[PDB]
């Protein structure tokens, strides 16, 4: 059965490129809910003695907001596709990740019935067949072209384990497509750190085009040698992954001088809260106050 | 008591580099006449403003619309359409002129609005051993629609006999290359001719031709208008960290 | 002439994904219209899809997308999809050849590859 557990507060976002500073600022919009109850997926490599469990990329909810966060050293998940015929007549979006570039794509292409990557690590030639992408038949027509930038440059060293979180938000509203990404320094394996962040906006697609399902894209290896996927202790990989669920909530977030959102707190989860937004204030007076009816 | 502008005070949005037409003007070789290119063109600007100072071409021709009234109105399809014409037939290739091209391989609407431009391109075209990859069809069983393309190689059956894919008789071949002659004078020398089809309407007008800048002050109440956005103020010089975004 | 051939083949596994790329070496190339049908047993010659030189291609529905070919740069890239059992056929290249009255004024039609799915 699905399990739940607890939401942190990770997932909150820029309603806009409006800048402030020591001014608290209420927005109503598709926001995912602090402290709110998440269902965790679970991965194995060993199955073929149980009943209907481990299904085959399951489709998922199309809602207007999804949240979507997970650490993958090998960055199991490289690609996401959009439509609902799925039959390649309309547009589907396309992202690639090589190399830490993303390269986005609105190429129509016929969608497989398992889709599937092979990639073959710890090999004594790297970058092999990496320009292949056997990951779609054949494109039909593409329009558009995407090009990106480092981020940032460090010194000498390299770690594919611990090295970066990545931090993702998507969202639809009205048919405008926004891209939400993030990539913070973090340097822990005992737990995951605690904190609070936020993520930008880098660019929106108003293409306004009405979707209700998805497809992701997978990367597997090839040949059985290890005893697990990538690693030991676990049967299949051992990391950290959450998907939540965005709702038309209400929020009031809080800026500093340094132009970045400091913390959040949501309205309606307590009457706290709520008497925190009311008051415009997260110093909460003594006294008694109407909330609502 | 109010101060206001002395003319004006607007700003632009920053250089905005125009379409990659370096590709295709640097093409090693460009789409033949029977097969050409259709990639939407968008996010971008005519070039044309930057033409006052380069290679002058043969002739440029906007029937629907000015020369100078280009960056006066909107687009928002850009398709070209380049081919390679014969000299001695540049005077019997116009709009509304009936002829064997006119009947057969040019066909256009006759409400179509566009420009013109012609070079020669004896500059390029020249000492190039005589490719054959330009083709045309020289005749077909029917009239082609705008923007329409024939694929059908078969031999073309004029008498009783079946061609069956081979010639044979009264079997006609109806595609067909124009000759490169070494001894071609100047009449005959090839040129390039490029048509600007579009209709400026079905979507939204998003390209805008380039508009004249003029001067900014500070340390004065003056209008301005950002991204549609208007307002009034002093523009002055701070130092805070701001966001890169 | 121009041949095309590869290689006899291979095996093929359930669920594989192969795209064989063209030696797309011998004479100068030029650029002529290729078309590309599929034949088998009591069914005539059809247009299943025909490419030109760089413009458009145009493919049948039921082989859109899972098989297709691409030319790019002289160069044809065949892209393989979606083997069934019921995919045995054959296929036939059909190309347009101006320079070829000196000895032979016909068509170079390319000898029909067969395909066959077996496990």
């Amino acid at each position: 059965p699905p399990a739940y557990t607890n939401s942190f507060t990770r997932g909150v976002y820029y309603p806009d490129k409006v800048f402030r500073s020591s001014v608290l600022h209420s927005t109503q919009d598709l926001f995912l809910p602090f402290f709110s109850n998440v269902t965790w997926f679970h991965a194995i490599h060993v199955s073929g003695t149980n009943g209907t469990k481990r299904f085959d990329n399951p489709v998922l909810p199309f809602n207007d907001g999804v949240y979507f966060a997970s650490t993958e050293k090998s960055n199991i998940i490289r690609g996401w596709i959009f439509g609902t015929t799925l039959d390649s007549k309309t547009q589907s979006l396309l992202i690639v990740n090589n190399a830490t570039n993303v390269v986005i794509k609105v190429c129509e292409f016929q969608f497989c019935n398992d889709p599937f990557l092979g990639v073959y690590y710890h090999k004594n030639n790297k970058s092999w067949m990496e320009s292949e992408f056997r990951v779609y038949s054949s494109a039909n027509n593409c329009t558009f072209e995407y090009v990106s930038q480092p981020f940032l440059m460090d010194l000498e060293g390299k770690q594919g384990n611990f090295k970066n979180l990545r931090e993702f938000v998507f969202k639809n509203i009205d048919g405008y497509f926004k891209i939400y990404s993030k990539h913070t320094p973090i340097n822990l394996v005992r737990d995951l750190p605690q904190g609070f962040s936020a993520l930008e906006p880098l660019v929106d697609l108003p293409i306004g085009i009405n979707i209700t399902r998805f497809q992701t894209l997978l990367a597997l290896h090839r040949s059985y040698l290890t005893p697990g996927d990538s690693s030991s202790g676990w049967t299949a990989g051992a990391a950290a992954y959450y998907v939540g669920y965005l709702q038309p909530r209400t929020f009031l977030l809080k800026y500093n001088e340094n132009g970045t959102i400091t913390d959040a707190v949501d309205c309606a989860l307590d009457p706290l809260s709520e008497t925190k937004c009311t008051l415009k204030s997260f110093t909460v007076e003594k006294g008694i106050y109407q909330t609502s009816n | 008591f109010r101060v206001q502008p002395t003319e004006s005070i607007v700003r632009f949005p920053n250089i905005t580099n125009l379409c990659p037409f370096g590709e295709v003007f640097n093409a090693t070789r460009f789409a033949s006449v029977y097969a050409w290119n259709r990639k939407r063109i968008s996010n971008c600007v005519a070039d044309y403003s930057v033409l006052y100072n380069s290679a002058s071409f043969s002739t440029f021709k906007c029937y629907g619309v000015s020369p100078t009234k280009l960056n006066d109105l909107c687009f928002t399809n850009v398709y070209a359409d380049s081919f390679v014409i014969r000299g001695d037939e540049v005077r019997q290739i116009a709009p509304g002129q009936t002829g064997k091209i006119a009947d057969y391989n040019y066909k256009l609407p006759d409400d179509f609005t566009g420009c013109v431009i012609a070079w020669n391109s004896n500059n390029l075209d020249s000492k190039v051993g005589g490719n054959y990859n330009y083709l045309y069809r020289l005749f077909r069983k029917s009239n082609l629609k705008p923007f329409e393309r024939d694929i059908s190689t078969e031999i073309y059956q004029a008498g009783s006999t079946p061609c069956n894919g081979v010639e044979g008789f009264n079997c006609y071949f109806p595609l067909q290359s124009y000759g490169f002659q070494p001894t071609n004078g100047v009449g005959y020398q090839p040129y390039r001719v490029v048509v600007l089809s579009f209709e400026l309407l079905h979507a939204p007008a998003t390209v805008c031709g380039p508009k004249k800048s003029t001067n900014l002050v500070k340390n004065k109440c003056v209008n301005f208008n950002f991204n549609g956005l208007t307002g009034t103020g002093v523009l002055t010089e701070s130092n805070k960290k701001f966001l890169p975004f | 002439h121009v041949q095309l051939v590869e290689s006899g083949g291979g095996l093929v596994q359930a669920g594989g994904s192969l795209r064989l790329s063209c030696a797309a070496s011998g004479s100068i190339f030029s650029s002529n219209a290729m078309s590309w049908y599929r034949q088998a047993p009591g069914k005539q010659r059809e247009l299943v899809a025909s490419i030109t030189s760089g413009g458009n291609a145009d493919y049948a529905d039921s082989v859109k997308g899972r098989f297709t070919i691409s030319r790019d740069k002289n160069t044809v890239y065949p892209e393989m999809s979606s083997l069934k059992p019921a995919d045995t056929a054959v296929y036939y290249c059909h190309a347009v050849g101006q320079e070829a009255s000196a000895y032979a004024p016909r068509a170079y039609w390319g000898q029909g590859t067969q395909v066959t799915v077996s496990s």
